[PDB]
């Protein structure tokens, strides 16, 4: 997260850390939002490859156990058929994780609310991003989970010439652009929390943003449009 | 467009 401050310690509780096994620790690649006891929803192109991986809940410095996190590890991987490794501005960039034992629920560990189906926000609705990506672009990874202010960039606008263009489509979130504030590198597959009428909800799942860098003027960060795969989202959770 | 994650 560029241009964001280090966020109140377990004010996201759903907001989880997507690590990978390498050597003999763990590092982190990804954030995602719990959205069940034993689930995680997260990006597809965070989990093609075949890594072990583990999630945190409760989690807050990647570096110190502060005593509210909890580490599980992914049982089984199920990314959206749709998705194209190839072709992140395809779309489809959306994984459900299914979690080998579930978290145990409480003030640091909740489930994230998803807005309702089709749900599609205002231009310019109050969104926040977090995670543990880089703060300045080019820069270092993040110690403690970062949020910053990105409101929303309806798709008139971000499909428009000097935005994004035919890059983006429909069923994805667009947000910031504003040149100071935006995702960046580690921040894939976490939420976009966005206030609509005092509740909070994971809006969309961070994807990507221009090859040009992070925080790029009329290159907002994109997410995919979490309201637009809640059937999907449902249909994998009951049958699985 | 380069995704989040450094893919």
């Amino acid at each position: 997260v560029v241009g964001g401050t280090e966020a109140q310690r377990n004010s996201w509780p759903s907001q989880i850390s997507l690590q990978y096994r390498s050597g003999s620790s763990w590092a982190h690649t990804c954030g995602g939002t719990l959205i069940r006891q034993n689930w995680v929803m997260t990006a597809a192109h965070c989990v093609d490859r075949e890594l072990t991986f583990r999630v945190v809940v409760g989690e807050h410095n990647l570096n110190q156990n502060n005593g509210t996190e909890q580490y599980v590890g992914v049982q089984k991987i199920v990314v959206h058929p749709y998705w194209n490794t190839d072709d992140v501005a395809a779309g489809y960039d959306i994984a459900l994780l299914r979690l080998a034992q579930s978290v145990t629920l409480n003030s640091y560990v909740q489930l994230g609310v998803l807005p309702r189906a089709g749900t599609i926000l205002a231009n310019n609705s109050p969104c926040y991003i977090t995670g543990w990506g880089l703060t300045r672009t080019n820069g270092q990874l993040a110690q403690t989970l970062q949020q910053a202010y990105l409101p929303t960039v309806d798709y008139a606008i971000c499909s428009s010439s000097s935005y994004w263009g035919s890059t983006v489509k429909n069923s994805m979130v667009c947000a910031g652009g504003d040149g100071v504030r935006s995702g960046c590198q580690g921040d894939s597959g976490g939420p976009l929390h966005c206030l609509v009428n005092g509740q909070y909800a994971v809006h969309g799942v961070t994807s990507f943003v221009s090859r040009l860098g992070c925080n790029v003027t009329r290159k907002p960060t994109v997410f995919t449009r979490v309201s637009a795969y809640i059937s999907w989202i449902n249909n994998v959770i009951a049958s699985n | 467009a380069t995704t989040l994650x450094x893919v």
